[PDB]
């Protein structure tokens, strides 16, 4: 769902 | 002496790569996530070989970034594995492997892979 | 507290994993090739999830060697990105990154990929 | 004349590798997870060194499998890069490559990797 | 109907990728590395999902070129694991695992990893 | 979550 | 050394 | 050829 190596 | 190494890079995503290459071949530092705030700082540690050959295309070195700070904790760790290339258009090219800790190994979701390059200035 | 990642890990080729993990998530130690002699040691550094979930399968961590020391060097640099799992049948399971700093980067032989099972005592 | 790959092999988990390899190159059959009933069969195809080197450790392959059947679709493809292995201990030794066709390729869950060992019998 | 990835692809080093995606899921066709010539054109296999998500990112394929032709045999497999993404900005975003046969697996130049973006005009 | 390369 | 992937 | 990590 989400990790934060590729949060925008 | 003089890795070029040392200093601030950027991916082509928005992160940012804050590192100091000591005289004995440590990597210390911080990653910082596109979110660019104090949750999205980490520690990284890694490596690199302060004595490249002459001829040579770069200097070989890795680093790991574990996902945990004062803020949170996504379970998981990043290895980035590449070279740093020197020149007007400095480089690293990286590839990089993100595990997960809470997955069982031999299921999914557990390692990732991709790639990076890193500039010294932003796209 | 009692990470279980302390200590010394072999994997299935010969090859030596001695490791502290500090309080702060911070991996350093020793890697010892599998002819374990002095010019067989090199640094690695890394970091791992000081606190990995309750439920999960085991603890993300990282590390790097860079295949330098004060008698050889390699110009290159390995990272494993793996799983810490405890119990009686305690393992580190990882996938590793083998980047050479010499080679031009999009050739051949610039960044091998393989896999190691690390076991508290030797195969 | 001979590949010794034609034929059933089975990796570590459960699952099932049914193959031909054509006197031109070609792997083509039929891939089945763990689960091994009807919705569990999904189709390979692939290639191989038709002609290794005598003195070599093994015959290069690689295959595909699209994880789509007449059943169901997980919207995604494996690739398993590997070397067969012959002899009484006759192994296909592979890294493999999971994309997921629907996730953003430079986020999270784009690209899985692992490894698998196939065997002539199970384990 | 209309997957948008039969045609003519090429990386960013001069590489050509000439592919039919058939009803069925099939992938076939050529590679023809940078050079162009006769001796640079090798068979390639594979599958993708021919019912992708309607909201998804991307259509997941992969396949195998074994490195021998009529010409030369370098004794060796890769395989490109990747998404299709269509618009006017069509691309393939591929990783890669170059396997040799001729190496024993777990020494040094047994699997490559890269990664390839596939574009409809050169670079 | 799930994925039929893995199923038990 | 050399391999056709990666020929200029 | 040769590298210290696959050393037998
Ligand atoms: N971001
Ligand atoms: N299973
Ligand atoms: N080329
Ligand atoms: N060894």
């Amino acid at each position: 769902w989400s990790h934060p190596q590729f949060e925008k | 002496m003089e890795a070029g190494i040392t200093g601030t890079w950027y991916n082509q995503l928005g992160s940012t790569f804050i590192v100091t290459a000591g005289a004995d071949g440590a990597l210390t530092g911080t990653y910082v996530t596109a979110r660019g705030n104090a949750e999205s700082r980490y520690v990284l540690t890694g490596r690199y070989d302060s004595a490249p050959a002459t001829d040579g295309s770069g200097t070989a070195l890795g680093w790991t970034v574990a996902w945990k700070n004062n803020y949170r904790n996504a379970h998981s760790a990043t290895t980035w594995s590449g070279q740093y290339v020197g020149g007007a258009e400095a480089r690293i090219n990286t590839q990089w492997l993100l595990t997960s800790g809470t997955t069982e190994y031999n299921a999914f979701m557990s390692t990732l892979v991709g790639h990076d390059t890193f500039t010294k200035v932003k796209p």
